């Protein structure tokens, strides 16, 4: 027989209540398989819909904290003058080296936030 | 050998056609099941009436579901479903009471 | 009776050790964790999603990678227990490709057109004995314009198992093992044809050693 | 294929047959010998080419056909059996690997 | 542990566009300014798209060239035509 | 085993950030005979076009110099309830190397 219905269950729970029924006699070649190791999910149909008022989708924005450092770099001087190339592994701008030169500094450096470009104003051409 | 069919509903249903004029075809419902849980249902038509009866007999065993039941005479609890405008109202009940709902859901 | 070395690789746990053929690490370096838009995703993504990145939406290896222990294993035992995987993609940037690793291993490929009711209606366009695929595969589930296959509404009227690539894009929902990756980049499916290649043909040579140790005792 | 044995064998009788209806020594002999004759043993009067008698060899009368794909326990043999267009597709493979190995190197 | 993102309000995004008129102080004086924003050949006020400005300060334009055409200071059908070489900001296609 | 968030913030896709006008290098990986398709690692592609200075330059494996505008090439139009990817970047060349 089979069922051909995907909205009313997974095709587990579309087969497994039909060989309780016995109206396919076979047993398919993956559902002694599916049994055993399933997925973390039932593939049951939804229809999709949409959020209409105070629900926000709940994902994150992410931001990481050297993301301050890395703006005003992009600000007071220009882009990455060197090129990027990403496709090495581990590759180390001139903005990943500038904010690294400033990670050291605080914890309790400490002098002031100004004053915290000022001291890696000099470091990078030295 | 061991389903069988009965029809729900036959309807003789128009179109309107540029050459042929009136256009009869025949809007045939059937419900399937076997006793034992498995049930389904289906729509088939046809221009004849033997043709769409064998179209929708032959179509239903393809998208039947398990209605999962209580031992062997009744459901497992009050339902109360309203179906785009048809409320129905279907009850749990003990064993002997007699299939006491609409005439239709007799047969199926 | 040949039913012992059916019912050994269903009690054994990832039997085929295919915990090896991937980390997060490699995913990591072929841009797997890389998905659209926040404009354009789903809402089925979004388990999925780890964050936006100014706007680019970044999907979690991890929840990545307890997928592949498990959509992985399946696509082996499907291989070992000898059933019709059928490989689809709609890419035409990967086209070639899907169909040459369906000769280099011994399954099948279908990257063209398709036919409508190729699953729902095969009995009157092939002949009437026809043993339809027992897993799909899919690389992209969305189709060349931008909505969900044919083949994951025929797979599931079919009554079929389904991996499927799903993107931030994507419909993770009729098909029953989401692969949550990325599938627009050249670099992540060389990787993603790579792990299901190997993984059949490593469960296709378990089950040659299996039944020719069944055949001398 | 059994169906195109029993018109093989069929044919090489009504070939030997009609070398020894006409006095043709030679028991193996031409086609457009046997298109002679039946035409002078069989006269139409009819218009058709098609529609006069006559009587080939089987594989250029009977249309070419594949054969079956799946064998025992299925496994279609072809890797685009589950297109359809089966052979087309895999000549469009045919054809599409023939063009970039060149340009990996370079009616 | 220390790993993860944190949430915090949104960097790299400039601070919004200053329209052209951002801090400034149109006058019903001020005719350079106000016959700026109206056509060298009909005397009509360019709208929001070709001016650039925003809406509230399109609208101090407006509501201050309007006042200035029936006290006497700027006239209705042209530009002044003394104040034609002026910073042409309105955006505008014609002999390209 | 390292972790996704650690080795998402050391990679170098976070690093760029805002690719606003950002000089990224790519590799050519496709020639048409006027527009070129050079993946610079990224989700996509970008195509550009075979300019008249060093128009014989360019074959595959070219590394050139990409100003990478803007990674999107989405829009959400009038209608819409997602919008529309094209899958490229419009990324404009530079040079070479
Ligand atoms: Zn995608
Ligand atoms: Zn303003």
């Amino acid at each position: 027989a089979g069922s051909r219905l995907e909205t009313v269950g997974s095709i587990f729970s579309r087969t497994r209540d039909l060989v309780r029924a016995g109206v396919l006699k076979e047993k398919p070649l993956w559902f002694d398989v599916y049994d055993a190791f399933p997925p973390l999910r039932e593939p049951v149909f939804q229809r999709p819909r949409v959020r209409y008022g105070k629900a926000k989708a709940p994902i994150q924005d992410i931001w990481y904290h050297e993301d301050r450092i890395r703006a005003k770099f992009y600000s007071v001087y220009g882009s990455g003058q060197r090129a990027f190339d990403l496709f090495n592994p581990n590759f180390k701008s001139t903005c990943q080296r500038f904010v690294e030169k400033y990670t050291e500094l605080q914890k309790l450096g400490e002098t002031d936030e100004e004053k915290l470009f000022v001291e890696t104003g000099k470091a990078l051409l030295a | 050998e061991d389903f069988d069919t009965r029809i729900l509903e036959v309807r003789n249903v128009f179109t309107m056609t540029a050459k042929e004029g009136r256009k009869k075809s025949i809007r045939v419902l059937v419900a399937v099941g076997n006793g034992k849980g498995a049930a389904g249902f289906s729509i088939g038509k046809a221009t004849d009436r033997m043709d769409a009866f064998r179209k929708a007999k032959n179509r239903a065993v393809h998208h039947l579901h398990y209605i999962e039941r209580y031992e062997d005479h009744t459901i497992f609890h009050d339902i109360s479903l309203r179906f785009k405008r048809t409320h129905i109202k279907m009850k749990k009940q003990p064993k002997g009471y007699g299939l006491r709902c609409h005439r239709a859901i007799i047969t199926i | 009776f040949n039913d012992k070395i059916l019912n050994e690789p269903l009690k054994h746990s990832d039997f085929f050790n295919v915990k090896e053929l991937f980390s997060v690490r490699s995913l990591f370096d072929a841009r797997v964790h890389l998905g659209h838009k926040a404009g354009c995703r789903h809402r089925f993504m979004e388990p999925y999603i780890f964050g936006s990145r100014l706007d680019h939406d970044i999907i979690d290896l991890e929840q990545t990678a307890t997928h592949l222990q498990l959509a992985l294993n399946f696509t082996a035992h499907m291989a070992y227990r000898k059933g019709i995987i059928l490989f689809i993609s709609r890419n035409r940037q990967f086209s070639y490709l899907i169909e040459n690793m369906a000769r280099d291993c011994g399954e099948y490929a279908h990257t063209r057109y398709f036919r409508g009711g190729m699953l729902t209606n095969a009995r009157l366009l092939f002949g009437p004995t026809v043993r339809l695929p027992d897993l799909i595969i899919f690389l992209h589930t969305l189709n060349n314009i931008f909505e969900p296959h044919v083949a994951v509404r025929d797979a599931a009227k079919m009554n079929i198992p389904t991996v499927g690539i799903v993107d931030t894009n994507c419909n993770p929902c009729l098909i029953t093992y989401p692969v949550p990756g990325n599938d627009d980049s050249p670099l992540a499916v060389h990787l993603y044809c790579r792990l299901f290649q190997t993984a059949i043909t490593r469960a296709k040579e378990k089950r040659q050693q299996v039944e020719a140790l069944y055949r001398l005792q | 294929e059994d169906f195109i044995k029993k018109q093989i064998e069929e044919f090489n009788i009504g070939k030997r047959h009609l070398a020894n209806m006409m006095g043709e020594d030679p028991e193996t002999f031409t086609q457009e010998d046997i298109d002679r004759a039946i035409a002078y043993l069989f006269p139409s009067g009819l218009f058709e080419k098609r529609a006069r008698p006559v009587m080939k060899h089987p594989e250029q009368i009977f249309p070419r056909q594949r054969a079956i794909q799946w064998g025992e326990d299925g496994r279609p043999f072809h890797y685009l059996f589950y297109t359809g267009k089966q052979s087309y597709y895999s000549l469009m493979h045919d054809v599409y690997g023939m063009l970039l190995n060149l340009e990996k190197h370079q009616r | 542990n220390e790993d993860l993102p944190i949430s915090m309000e949104n960097p790299y995004k400039e601070p919004l566009k200053k329209c052209i008129l951002c801090g400034k102080h149109v006058d019903y004086k001020n005719v350079q300014l106000l016959s700026q924003f109206v056509s060298p050949f009909t005397g009509c006020i360019y709208g929001r798209h070709i001016t650039g400005l925003c809406g509230k300060k399109q609208k101090e334009i407006t509501k201050a060239i309007k006042r200035a055409q029936i006290m006497g200071f700027m006239p209705v059908t042209y530009k002044d035509p003394a104040y034609l070489k002026d910073p042409k900001v309105c955006n505008i296609r014609y002999r390209e | 085993v390292e972790s996704f968030a650690s080795m998402l913030r050391h990679s170098p896709l976070t690093q760029m950030g805002p690719a606003k006008d950002k000089l990224v290098i790519g590799r050519i990986f496709h020639i048409v005979e006027n527009d070129l398709y050079i993946d610079f690692g990224g989700k996509f592609h970008c195509v550009c076009r075979r300019p008249e200075v060093d128009g014989e330059k360019y074959q595959k494996g070219t590394r050139v110099r990409l100003r990478l505008l803007d990674l999107e090439l989405t829009s959400r139009f009038l209608g819409a309830t997602t919008d529309t990817t094209v899958l490229e970047a419009n990324a404009v060349l530079l040079g070479i190397q």
